[PDB]
């Protein structure tokens, strides 16, 4: 996003915009961090493609 | 818990628990027969059409 308005109230305006979208599914890139290097090679992820 | 033990087996942690592993295998092998002289009597019939 482009920085809209003053930054003194930036983050409080942020969380009210995205309060639904954060919790509908799982974030992709974080869950790869806890993968064993053999488990990542497996088709458990289905994000190898 | 059946939900909870999913988490600890992905992150590599050993719960207080043990296993045995059972599997079945099939081998194709060559054999040798032996039989002393009159080991069996054999009766054959007359064929039908």
């Amino acid at each position: 996003a482009a920085p809209a308005g003053p930054a003194a109230d930036m983050q409080q305006l942020f969380l009210n915009a995205w309060g639904q979208r954060l919790a509908h599914g799982r974030v992709r890139w974080v869950a790869e961090g806890q993968m064993t290097p053999e488990q990542f090679m497996q088709p458990d992820n289905a994000n190898l493609a | 818990s059946p939900v909870a033990l999913h988490h600890q087996l992905k992150t590599g942690l050993h719960p207080g628990f043990g296993f045995t592993v059972v599997r079945q295998d099939r081998f194709v092998t060559e054999n040798v027969l032996f039989s002393e002289r009159a080991s069996e009597a054999y009766f054959l019939g007359q064929l039908q059409v």
